[PDB]
């Protein structure tokens, strides 16, 4: 029809947005023509999504942006950056977020790598560390990336949830990040706001509000909570008994299983009782699948083969 | 707790060198940032240089290529090597230490530097 | 019914296994009671799946196992291992696979980390490198892992497809792996077959046979190949026009889209024309979803919020 | 192409030391493995020690704790340091180099080592 299919989809989206925001109705608001400091938060969050797309969970998350602090030489502030040929140190002031530490869900460190056409080596592996207090180890590895030093400028992003989570609970442990060259030759990648000083380095903190703070459809949940709604169902295939097959030597069978049950359009799980993906016509289907190994013969020669998407491990309404 | 004593200042001719040193009396952590500010008479404190984790440094634009900050963690001493001295560098130079917060909280009484 | 649902599932599995093996019928085979060298290949492949589960694509892949070569001191062979306090060198002989280089799809390096109760530090980050010929860089980073040195023995696995792919085309470039401690203190993790010498280190090579060698349901395929079968469909939601909403400031709308079309139970894509997951009743549903950022107000206060699973990017039959 | 010359052998008393050296005449890559085999008269060649990428080593169980292999890549020379010499170490010692394949293809003519 493409008639009801589109309208049922629009209407599911209406309830999905309000549900994810924990709103019972749209909030009756100004209609201005908005501070650019507010648009920058939205612009960075959108852009980060577009970058990660160049490859709790349900409820909406509020996003806060924390820029690299500005340095005033007349003030008594310690500079936010320090420099060695092999690494860079960058520290964010996240003190205004300490009252929200329990609501943190994810934190991203976003820094713009500048093009360095004078770079000697064209590729470098760079590592992100969380600096620790000391005696003891002085840094904790977070992540690493290979970068093209001479390539056109690009945004990089790191998951730094663990480090920021610690900084919000213990201000005394905020010694900043270290962006270091991977050494098993100087650091040849350059970064906006760090080297040579829109492209300011910043943190994106995703928070679940307390008022929103107030079970996957897998074997652990479904097999212990039998229900008519969409859920995993057990099914064992015996190759000889059920298929009449005797050419597979191992395994004699496996629990392929399947997904079955009701998916509503509008010990309980929300993935079973609401329409989380806002489908126009929700259907109970597999979410996570796993491969299967088999050993069979075609005469004298043994064959060990791996077959993808053979075992159903979880379900979803879609 | 924390006490800072500067020395090495004096009157030099432009183009000459001078080495400042700041001895830290009390307890300072190697993680704690140390640095130098300078205050011309009447004018306000001005960041010059600071040293941090992994002997990492940060320099004011006016002293880049001429000043070197270094640190002897074993004796809790920071040095400021001043080469190619200019009249613009004439000020009282204060050494500073990080207070337990990301700001300079401890200050020595300062040493004069005059460049002819 | 759970009657036809189970039988349709069994029957879909029958065709799925034969299809993935490119067989038109079961191969009419011995029924012995099988060399343990053959079972070991199956046992390692199964066990690797179980380990990776402790967290081309369709067609079946043949699995070959390549053990660390045995060393005979009377023979003129170079030993397969070399030792420094900070790292280990291990080389596999993969020459018997060179004729199959074009069929390689994936290669796993599987090594058993032994418990070292005398380990000084309890956690270490270890890195896997591919050794290169030299002058030039002498090694290429592959992957790294944090290991508990004193914890009970465990299998580790690394994706080494790129390194083995190169070794099969250029025997002269097979200088082995380096298992090295991550240094930004000796290597305290111990490995069976490397240190102190069932748990032999080995490679698992997954190959797509030439006879099997003879398009996702996303915007690129679906929007350029309009068809009635299950495929992505465009749908733009205008918040003001379609929902009567004026409280969202950005974006004015987005392409939520949806999945629609026929899914058969038995420029074409196989994910559209066969039943790849062997569903008892295939349904056209979303496969990959993406979040959406919104900027709205509840009065004076701006809210930037991220909502998961809002935009449909691809579809599947399930 | 590749030529190997051993030296430093001799007759020593048990418990004493001896240093073997193998000079590589032709072209050898630092990536190429070098090592030592030893052959008692009548008996067959026996692996002793080898050196590889990153001065990494591999030793036969009988010489562990007593023998040290080392390599001067600048002069293409490998050494075998033999301490705590035993009568069991009496053999002709051959140095070997990796041939272009993961086997020892090049061999020097060998030096005798006799332990009383
Ligand atoms: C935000 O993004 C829009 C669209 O790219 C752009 O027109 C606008 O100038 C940006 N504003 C800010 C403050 O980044
Ligand atoms: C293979 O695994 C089975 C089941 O764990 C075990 O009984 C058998 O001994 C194993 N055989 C080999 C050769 O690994």
């Amino acid at each position: 029809d493409m008639d009801q299919f589109m309208r049922k989809r629009i209407e599911a989206i209406r309830g999905q947005i309000l549900s994810k925001l924990k709103l019972t109705s749209p909030p009756e608001y100004p209609e201005p023509e908005v501070p650019p400091e507010v648009i920058s938060i939205y612009n960075s969050t959108r852009d980060l999504l577009q970058e990660k797309a160049s490859r709790e969970e349900y409820y909406a998350k509020e996003v806060y942006k924390i820029d690299m602090p500005p340095f005033f030489p007349s003030e008594n502030a310690i500079p936010p950056t320090f420099y060695r040929p092999y690494f860079r140190i960058v520290r964010f002031d996240v003190s205004a977020m300490e009252k929200r530490a329990s609501n943190l869900v994810k934190a991203e460190f976003r820094v713009f790598r500048l093009q360095n056409p004078k770079a000697r080596v064209p590729e470098q592996r760079i590592e992100l560390y969380q600096i620790l207090k000391s005696t003891s180890p002085t840094q904790r590895y977070i992540d690493s990336k290979v970068v093209k030093t001479r390539a056109e400028g690009e945004w990089l992003s790191f998951d730094v949830t663990d480090a920021v989570h610690e900084w919000l609970h213990h201000k005394d442990r905020n010694l900043g990040f270290k962006i270091s060259l991977h050494c098993p030759e100087e650091l040849e990648a350059r970064f906006a706001g760090i080297d040579g000083t829109g492209k300011t380095p910043h943190l994106l903190l995703m928070l679940l509000p307390s008022y929103r703070l107030e079970g996957a459809l897998d074997a652990a949940y479904c097999f212990r909570n039998v229900q008519d709604n969409c859920c995993l169902r057990p099914l064992y295939i015996d190759f000889k008994r059920d298929l009449g097959w005797k050419w597979i030597h191992e395994p004699k069978g496996y629990n392929a299983n399947f997904c079955a049950g009701a998916c509503p359009y509008l010990v309980l799980s929300l993935y079973n009782t609401i329409n989380p993906e806002a489908s126009a016509s929700p259907c109970c289907v597999s979410q996570d699948l796993e491969p299967l190994t088999i050993l069979y013969y075609i005469g004298k020669t043994p064959k060990i083969e791996q077959l993808s998407n053979m075992i159903v491990k979880s379900c979803k309404c879609s | 707790q924390v006490q800072l004593q500067e020395s090495g200042g004096g009157l030099v001719q432009a183009g000459g060198s001078l080495r400042l040193s700041c001895a830290a009396s009390g307890y300072i952590s190697n993680d704690d940032v140390m640095g130098w500010y300078r205050q011309a008479p009447g004018k306000e404190r001005e960041f010059v240089a600071a040293i941090s984790v992994g002997a990492s440094t940060n320099y004011a634009d006016s002293v880049k290529g001429r000043f070197t900050i270094s640190r002897d963690n074993a004796k809790n001493t920071v040095y400021l090597q001043m080469n190619s001295l200019k009249p613009e560098d004439t000020a009282v130079y204060y050494c500073a230490a990080q207070s337990e917060g990301y700001w300079f909280g401890y200050w020595g009484q300062g040493t004069q530097v005059t460049v002819s």
